[PDB]
RNA sequence: CUUCUAGUGAGAAAACAACUGCCCGUACCGUAAACCGACACAGGUAGUCGAGGAGAGUAUCCUAAGGUGAGCGAGCGAACU
RNA sequence: GUAUGAGUAGCGAAAGACAGGUGAGAAUCCUGUCCACCGUAUGACUAAGGUUUCCUGGGGAAGGCUCGUCCGCCCAGGGUUAGUCGGGACCUAAGCCGAGGCCGAUAGGCGUAGGCGAUGGACAACAGGUUGAUAUUCCUGUACCAGUUGUUUUUGUUUGA
RNA sequence: GGAGCUGUAAGUAAGCUAUGAUCCAGAGAUUUCCGAAUGGGGGAACCCAAUAUCUUUUAUAGGAUAUUACUUUUCAGUGAAUACAUAGCUGAUUAGAGGUAGACGCAGAGAACUGAAACAUCUUAGUACCUGCAGGAAGAGAAAGAAAAUUCGAUUCCCUGAGUAGCGGCGAGCGAAACGGGAAGAGCCCAAACCAACAAGCUUGUUGGGGUUGUAGGACUCCGAUAUGGUAGUCUGUUAGUAUAGUUGAAGGAUUUGGAAAAUUCCGCUAAAGAGGGUGAAAGCCCCGUAGACGAAAUGCUGACAACACCUAGGAGGAUCCUGAGUACGGCGGAACACGAGAAAUUCCGUCGGAAUCCGCGGGGACCAUCCCGCAAGGCUAAAUACUCCCUAGUGACCGAUAGUGAACCAGUACCGUGAGGGAAAGGUGAAAAGCACCCCGGAAGGGGAGUGAAAUAGAUCCUGAAACCGUGUGCCUACAA
């Protein structure tokens, strides 16, 4: 997937549009991706999970993934992706610019 | 069949803690398995000198979890009664 | 089976239509009769046809 | 693993197949109590036996 | 199972001590609310034990051991069934 | 799918009453006392059949022809210990299969030897206790059948037990 | 292939992973027990054994592995009546079983309802069913032919002939073939005469050589080539491709609405890519992809190319010999041929009888003569043709949950039935569980607030939510009327 864990990240569509984050988990069998900061919902919670209130927490439910938009560490403007063969070996690269990842 | 495959676990009810508190111990089985076996078994597996050996074989317990219904697995169930001047195995 | 065991000829089948062409089904059975024959140098008793016994051929 | 199992020797992989049979025993009953909780040792040692009876049956 | 010999045969008999003895069933219902009858159905369901008084008697009435109190009730006490 | 009949027939032979208790709630559950019913059974064994309905602890969504705090219902756990009981490692009847074989459009039918097959024959245990649930099985005593090893005492060594 | 992975299936635990995981593809190993089940039995998924080695136990008992069914083929050893021997027995070998694909095709056996407005011949129909043999196709197949042309040259299949010619209680109905046009294209072996070798007992069984036919052919007698082409063969190899994993694969950002933009407006970009799908709504430019360009270690498959292997000769004579025997044919009885005994040729089955062979034999729709065509009674043979349990890629003026498969949901299930067997119903929250923390009534369920959410009259009976039906309230009317 063009998207993998350690990766700031822009998102293209949602109430969430043109903020940036990096990337928690990712689902590829979803293709789907966590997003922190981004899609932050509003779980009524029980204290089964170590929680002695129950509450209501704030927590980042997933995003699509293509709803989102990858970032050029150098630069800032956000990108598509390529596939290289540098050294032999296969990278993503950026478009716009040949900047690696 | 192999003499570590033949036992598989033990049976920790009140029944069979009773049975520890007189010196003999149950013992889930291969359900293919014979009592010599087991004893073959117990006195290679804890080099202690059995006395007797009953067996049990526990019918398929129904069950059901929703809309899917089926039997729990058969088991055999041994009881192995050593002798005095023996071990008393440790569990 | 009942066949003769040099030629094949066995049992089938036929019609017999009566004067008014009425059709019923009939077995038909070939001739056979059993014969002490040299069968590969051994002698048997075995099922032989009389079409088969006519042209000599095949000993007793 | 594997590597240093084709290394050994047939003697060497059977006193390596029982140890660790005896391993699994003692797992059972472990788990059979609530004196475990590694629980993926329990396939970890039926995966190693079974790669030590396929070297044994491939060589 | 007992006997007979044919055969086979260098080991057999008893006393004592110790040891070994596999597989399936073993719960519970069972003149029934668990079996067969679509039902917790006034039906049917092999065999054994099956006490006492009176009695020929396992008949009959009331009881013993033991087991039951019936899986909708209350009142009113009409016609009619 | 929902009406109609209609909140009607029916609620499936028979005796229950009361006090307390549990409980949100009691004719219906529990304890207890009287009362009634069965008693060649409405009792105690047990084959088949059923196949978890057994025991414990919770529950009252549904089921139970009412209710229900309860159940053969639901949920989580547990429970069936055999050399001697019954059956097989023993025997066979009826009947079945059937090497080869015979017969036969095919397919197959029959049937010998030999096997299978109890409802029968043969075959070494029984007193008590014990669990919440198992009992000639577990426990304590006392045995019995078949067999093994060893010791002791005997007698048979090839006209040979 | 390159970072999340431990299925459905949440959730908890424990853990794995660039020391390259999960995942994907090829090959190999393990592959319990039943089942043809095959050591023997048996009520399938159970039981009991024999022999050899090894193991446990002081030793028995116990355990593991291997072998052990029947029948066929060959071989060997023993060996009865019964002497020779054979049968039989035993041991080694060899190849069969059984189910699939509710489909296709050869053969055997073979219906009836029905139609004929009844019905018996006839039809349905050589259908259904059953059974056997199978193969990827089968079957048929290289003329004892079709014709009338002196001519076409192996079978099969489509069109046509033609609903013709005929058959038929001359009724109902049944119904060709050839010519012609096309698809595909291929022809080969053997017995026999004779020759060489072996053997018993001049013939006569075996091996090899020879030779396969109709303008007759071959053997046999003479003349020369040693040739020349083909192959319907081989895990002989190489070579190339292809199937089974895959990789890459261009181009957009902002305003309005709105919960969300893919919609609207603005200017752009791209196209060997505007196929399709998904993405918070309708996207050529967000994603998967598409066009296009690359790619296979390993196992298969296909086609060529070389080696091996197998076939492959020419001209005169016919002195003599051979050219498929209980066969063709005939009688009787029956079938199939479009053809129902009819004038009934042709083919086949049963039975009985019963020819000649080159101046010979069969056919040309009774049959005779003439003419023409062909040479049976021995075998094989690809292709075009039929069908799809299945695999891959797909398509639809096909269905869209009473439809479409019986089955979109754990369906041949639940359930019914002794059994064969029959045989259902049941889809949709939301973009995302964010699925209602917390408070109140209540025993709980279920409500009411709060809160998430765009929306809760979207809250598990979940999108929409008709009608019947059950209610609540309300404007008008209604207790001398049929
Ligand atoms: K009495
Ligand atoms: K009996
Ligand atoms: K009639
Ligand atoms: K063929
Ligand atoms: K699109
Ligand atoms: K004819
Ligand atoms: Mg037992
Ligand atoms: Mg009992
Ligand atoms: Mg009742
Ligand atoms: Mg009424
Ligand atoms: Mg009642
Ligand atoms: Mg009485
Ligand atoms: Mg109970
Ligand atoms: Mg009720
Ligand atoms: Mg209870
Ligand atoms: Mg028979
Ligand atoms: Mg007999
Ligand atoms: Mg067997
Ligand atoms: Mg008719
Ligand atoms: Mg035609
Ligand atoms: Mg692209
Ligand atoms: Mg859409
Ligand atoms: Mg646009
Ligand atoms: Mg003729
Ligand atoms: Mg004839
Ligand atoms: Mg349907
Ligand atoms: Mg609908
Ligand atoms: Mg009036
Ligand atoms: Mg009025």
């Amino acid at each position: 997937m063009f998207v993998k864990k350690g990766d700031k990240v822009k998102v293209i569509t949602g109430k969430d549009k043109n903020k940036e984050g990096v990337v928690l988990a990712a689902f590829p069998k979803q293709d789907k991706v966590i997003v922190e900061g981004v899609n932050v919902v509003k779980k009524h919670q029980k204290p089964n999970q170590a929680a002695p209130q129950g509450g209501i927490l704030e927590v980042e439910a997933p995003i699509h993934v293509s709803n989102v938009m990858v970032i050029d560490p150098s630069n800032g403007e956000a990108t598509k992706v390529a596939f290289k063969e540098v050294d032999g070996k296969k990278v993503r690269v950026s478009k716009k610019t040949g900047e690696v990842l | 069949m192999e003499l570590l495959d033949v036992i598989k676990r033990p049976v920790i009810t009140e029944k069979s803690m009773l049975a520890m508190d007189e010196k003999k111990y149950t013992f889930e089985v291969d359900t293919r398995a014979n009592k010599t076996l087991v004893k073959q078994a117990v006195e290679s597996a804890f080099d202690v000198k059995v006395a007797n050996v009953n067996i049990l074989n526990v019918r398929p317990k129904f069950k059901r979890m929703g809309k899917y219904a089926g039997y729990t697995k058969k088991r055999r169930k041994a009881i192995v009664t050593l002798t005095e001047d023996s071990k008393e195995i440790q569990l | 089976a009942k066949v003769c065991y040099f030629t094949g000829r066995k049992t089938s089948s036929g019609n017999n239509r009566s004067h008014a062409m009425n059709s019923t089904k009939r077995t038909v059975k070939p001739n056979l009769q059993k014969v002490r024959v040299l069968i590969d140098g051994k002698p048997k008793k075995v099922w032989v046809s009389t079409r088969a016994l006519k042209s000599g051929k095949i000993e007793r | 693993k594997v590597k240093e199992i084709r290394e050994l020797t047939t003697a060497e992989m059977l006193d390596k197949e029982k140890q660790l049979k005896e391993e699994l025993f003692n797992l059972r009953f472990q788990l059979a109590t609530g004196q475990l909780e590694n629980t993926a040792r329990i396939k970890e040692v039926r995966q190693s036996i079974a790669r030590i009876k396929t070297v044994l049956r491939e060589q």
